[PDB]
RNA sequence: CUACGCCGCGACGAGUAGGAGGGCCGCUGCGGUGAGCCUUGAAGCCUAGGGCGCGGGCCCGGGUGGAGCCGCCGCAGGUGC
RNA sequence: ACUAAUCGAACCAUCUAGUAGCUGGUUCCCUCCGAAGUUUCCCUCAGGAUAGCUGGCGCUCUCGCAGACCCGAGCCACGCA
RNA sequence: CCGACCCGUCUUGAAACACGGACCAAGGAGUCUAACACGUGCGCGAGUCGGGGGCUCGCACGAAAGCCGCCGUGGCGCAAU
RNA sequence: AGAGGGCGUGAAACCGUUAAGAGGUAAACGGGUGGGGUCCGCGCAGUCCGCCCGGAGGAUUCAACCCGGCGGCGGGUCCGG
């Protein structure tokens, strides 16, 4: 059972990889080849009022 | 009557038999698949003469003929319709082979849509 | 990754890539760090000169608090304050200096490593070398002690 | 996150982290005058070996 | 049969980088292109630094950059690095310093643009100056790293002063017999 | 010596070795004499531009 | 940038297929239908695509807009070409080279579109 | 012109112990992806059937079977006789 | 001698997966490189440490990269054996 | 027709009158932890690191992820002798 | 029930029968052919397709103009943003 089953990672780099996804996440090429069908998306960093 | 080929050149083999395993002839638990021998005194390993060749990298193909098949096209494998337009513009070097598990409905659909499109079906009647 | 190891790439392989002649065996030459002075001397006294004998006095209960006594070098003296502070020391008009206190900042001896602006400073702490001293009084500071 | 000109508000020691590559259209660094001027011609003929007879 | 020997055939170096860092090697492919198609040899030596490990990409202090720069004929001239720019909070004046890195430091990158200098990446030193025209190369300190000082002839021989391998330094831990003339012998 | 045969090449020996069998060490390759550019690149510094001058 | 979504999608994607020995991409962008950073259509500022029409008589030939580059809902303009082999082909051309609009799909977009009308024809006997 | 791509020229090729690289070789499971496959027939098995690869191996046809299975990008091994 | 087919110290369970410098085995493919049985020390002589022989990773340099097809225009590299 | 002794293994030397192997199926052997050393990749860089604790509807995932900064105590590094 | 109460699938070793072939240097194997056989190729009058010439037929409409829509490029920033 302690097979060390848990890594830690560096705080500074989590937080880089969560700025690369984010700043993936706004190119539609990027999106698309995840496979995501956005072809009628108006705007790929697609932001909606508070209200939902 | 057949889809041609964009060319044909002439496939040159360097050999035609296959590599069987050392002593597999002697025992059913060895199978033909290839293994190196590894044995100290082993006489293949050594390359006696009149003993089983062992393969290396002299006996490959021509890589202008490698994969062809012997139509001359080169073999792309399929499951539905929307994996055969990828070879609507690979039309006269490659053909395709409708997957073993795909349904005698579906792989209707496939050689009806591949005949319309000009690409080569290598089993265009499987399933009928 | 366990794919990604010399293992993988052995199978087939009768002896491992640990020979046919002297084999993979238990343990040759002892356990441990056994034969350092028999059969291993040459090893050790090539690598770890020095690892077989007493040398110096031994003192039992030794409490590293009271010995704990951090430096700081010239060079990086002037690292413990604001550079407000600095730049304001270096255009005032009179010749009042800074007091740095480095054991504030968390060290307790200066040492004389470098060598100071041309500026004066007062500087605070437990403990100063020598040329410390002589280098922040040749830069027209003092040097002050504290308890 | 923060900005590059901002640290973040929300922890208090981050900011975004920097380019090593400022401009990243190699096609555009490429067929710009400043790097065309300076390249020598291309050697665009292909010597293939000659029987010798 | 041909009476030549195998062993050197190939030769050891880097002709890419190790590394997967996309945006390391968008620049590799601008400087192989440079490399290839201009006469410098400054190309050539960029790129084949960028192909280079960490530990052969060495940080480059501001004091020793300053230092450098400073020499006579080295006015108006762009430092270059393939690496690290490292703050050295050892130094009190920064100059006006035009230069390019891989990496600046945050407080490095800092203390340079207060001072007035200007920070370019290295595709905007391809565009600035493609062949490396005003150029200073500098390189970080390149065996200034703790494996050098173990590094070298073996410490228990004679006139060799490498460092050992020792777990704690205190007067227990290998200081006796080898070490001195009291206890066996000193060398 | 007993691992050669030498002698002394006549006129003739040199220009059928030179012709049928001469290769160039060009660039650490071994390119065949097919014109005389190929020695001129190499040796014309030393004056030599063509087969005949490489006999000679 | 093209370049940079190139490398990160040259290997990684949900249109890349690698079998038996050759490879494929499917966005549907794509002329040749080859993984390649010329013929992506998808990475690309501006991209033309040929595809058939909705009912099987003629082409569709899409362009992608300069302006609305994030905005995946208007950033393609489709034109239907219903004439005959010739003068689709022509007016193929004449988009592509006149307007200079990536000139280096011409005959790629040319050869797909007489795929796509040769295909549409009815068989023979 | 999948720049991790494509093209050219030259020389070279034995190999135990051992070392290294590549593997679109193979097994099982996980995160993604294939608007993937499948009771109009999955896995497994059998086959004087057709082929591909230097090879590890793989694809397709026919039969049996009767409910699940595989490709690709990563991940992890109780992973190959 | 005998002490449950066991006796120069029974049987059972556990410590215990006891230790072994000794014997046996050690699972896919291709490609590249490729040995040693010698020096010194060891209660060492069926074993180790050490140097040698091997592989891998590199790095620092050197020759020039030529004319876009063509077309050299006393003196011809750091050094090594 | 020509060539062709049975593999594995220890060995200077195996086809050996050296040992193991009647045959077939399934299982079957460099693993995990800790500590070092060097190499490579990544982040930050004279700093670096929250791993222990705490705060966040406590909990499908989530035993995750996020945050602390007067939680950096502390470890290692920044000074040796 | 080619699922019949140790009954999902149903491998190999081994065995019976049928069919084909062969047989005095134990079988088995490598290379090269030849003979036979089972299958495969919709083999069985042998491809296509770009332009042009000629014949005999069809049909919107060919160019050029007009209106509308939409794009690409350029513009002292024509004007903002
Ligand atoms: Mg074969
Ligand atoms: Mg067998
Ligand atoms: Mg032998
Ligand atoms: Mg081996
Ligand atoms: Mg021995
Ligand atoms: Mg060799
Ligand atoms: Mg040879
Ligand atoms: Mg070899
Ligand atoms: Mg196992
Ligand atoms: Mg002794
Ligand atoms: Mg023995
Ligand atoms: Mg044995
Ligand atoms: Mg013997
Ligand atoms: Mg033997
Ligand atoms: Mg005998
Ligand atoms: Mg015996
Ligand atoms: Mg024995
Ligand atoms: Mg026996
Ligand atoms: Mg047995
Ligand atoms: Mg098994
Ligand atoms: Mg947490
Ligand atoms: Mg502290
Ligand atoms: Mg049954
Ligand atoms: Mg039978």
């Amino acid at each position: 059972t302690w097979r060390r089953w848990h890594r830690r990672v560096n705080t500074t780099q989590k937080r880089y990889a969560i700025c690369s996804a984010l700043a993936a996440s706004a190119l539609p090429a990027l999106v698309m080849s995840k496979g995501h069908r956005i072809e009628e998306v108006p705007e790929l960093p697609l932001v909606v009022e508070d209200k939902v | 009557a057949a889809l041609r080929p964009l060319v044909k050149p002439k496939i040159v083999k360097k050999r035609t038999k296959k590599f069987i395993r050392h002593q597999s002839d002697r025992y059913v638990k060895i199978k033909r698949n290839w293994r190196k021998p590894r044995g100290i005194d082993n006489r293949v390993r050594r390359r006696f003469k009149g003993q089983i060749l062992m393969p290396n990298i002299g006996y490959g193909s021509n890589k202008k003929t490698k994969h062809m098949l012997p139509s001359g096209f080169r073999k792309f494998l399929v499951h539905n319709v929307k994996e055969l337009e990828v070879l609507l513009m690979c039309n006269k070097s490659y053909c395709a082979e409708i997957a073993h598990n795909v349904s005698s409905k579906n792989r209707k659909a496939i050689v009806e849509r591949a005949a319309q499109l000009a690409i080569r079906v290598t089993n265009p009647n499987a399933r009928l | 990754p366990s794919r990604l190891r010399k293992t993988r790439k052995l199978r087939g392989h009768v002896s491992h890539g640990h020979g046919r002649i002297g084999k993979h065996r238990k343990h040759p030459g002892g356990r441990g760090n056994a034969g350092g002075l028999h059969h291993h001397r040459i090893n050790f006294d090539k690598y770890h000169p020095g690892y077989f004998g007493k040398v110096g006095m031994k003192h039992y209960h030794l409490k590293r608090n009271q010995s704990f006594c951090p430096t700081v070098n010239l060079d990086k003296l002037w690292t413990l304050v604001s550079e407000q502070t600095r730049v304001n020391a270096a255009k005032n008009k009179t010749g009042a200096a800074p007091i740095i206190d480095v054991v504030r900042s968390g060290y307790y001896k200066v040492l004389g490593k470098g060598k100071l602006p041309k500026q004066p400073v007062i500087v605070k702490a437990k403990f100063f070398s020598r040329r410390a001293e002589e280098k922040i009084k040749s830069v027209g500071g003092a040097c002050v002690l504290v308890a | 996150y923060g900005t590059w000109r901002k640290a973040a508000s929300l922890k208090s020691n981050y900011n975004l982290p920097m380019h090593k590559m400022i401009n990243t259209d190699l096609s555009r660094i490429l067929k710009s005058p400043e790097i065309q001027r300076a390249l020598r011609a291309p050697r665009k003929k292909i010597h293939r070996r000659v029987l010798k007879k | 049969g041909v009476d030549i020997r195998h062993n050197k055939d190939r030769k050891v170096r880097r002709k890419e980088p190790k590394s997967q860092d996309i945006y390391l090697r968008l620049l590799v492919k601008l400087y192989r292109f440079l490399a290839r198609r201009t006469n410098s040899t400054f190309n050539q030596v960029v790129l084949k630094r960028l192909f280079m490990s960490r530990t052969n990409r060495p940080p480059l202090s501001l004091s020793r950059m300053i230092r450098k720069m400073k020499l006579p004929g080295r006015e108006n001239k762009t430092a270059v690095v393939v690496g690290t720019i490292t703050d050295d909070v050892r130094v009190q004046e920064v100059p006006k310093l035009k230069v390019c890195a891989l990496r600046v430091t945050s407080r490095a990158r800092s203390r340079i643009l207060r001072a007035g200098g200007k920070i370019l990446t290295f595709d905007q030193l391809a565009l600035d100056s493609p062949k490396g025209c005003g150029t200073v190369l500098l390189s970080g300190p390149r065996k200034g790293r703790e494996v050098y000082r173990h590094f070298g002839k073996a410490p228990g021989t004679p006139h060799s002063h490498t460092k050992p391998y020792v777990r704690s330094k205190g007067r227990k831990f290998e200081r006796a017999r080898g070490r001195r003339a009291s206890r066996g012998y000193k060398n | 010596e007993p691992y050669i045969a030498w002698g002394y090449p006549n006129l003739k020996s040199v220009n059928e070795l030179i012709y049928k069998r001469g290769y160039g060490k060009i660039n650490k390759k071994r390119i065949a004499l097919t014109d005389n550019a190929l020695i001129a690149r190499s040796l014309g510094k030393y004056g030599i531009i063509c087969m005949e001058d490489l006999i000679h | 940038s093209a370049h940079l979504q190139w490398m990160v999608v040259r290997n990684c994607s949900s249109f890349l297929i690698k079998r038996n020995k050759q490879t494929y991409s499917t966005e549907p962008n794509n002329l040749k239908a080859r993984n390649s950073f010329r013929y992506n259509g998808l990475i690309h500022r501006k991209t033309v695509g040929v595809e058939p029409a909705a009912d099987g008589k003629g082409v569709v030939v899409v362009i992608k807009r300069r302006s609305g580059q994030r905005k995946p809902a208007t950033s393609y303009v489709r034109t239907t070409i219903n004439k005959n082999a010739r003068a689709t082909l022509s007016s193929i051309r004449h988009m592509i080279r006149k307007n200079k609009y990536r000139p280096d799909l011409r005959m790629a977009a040319i050869r797909r579109a007489s795929a796509i009308l040769r295909s549409q024809k009815p068989v023979m006997v």
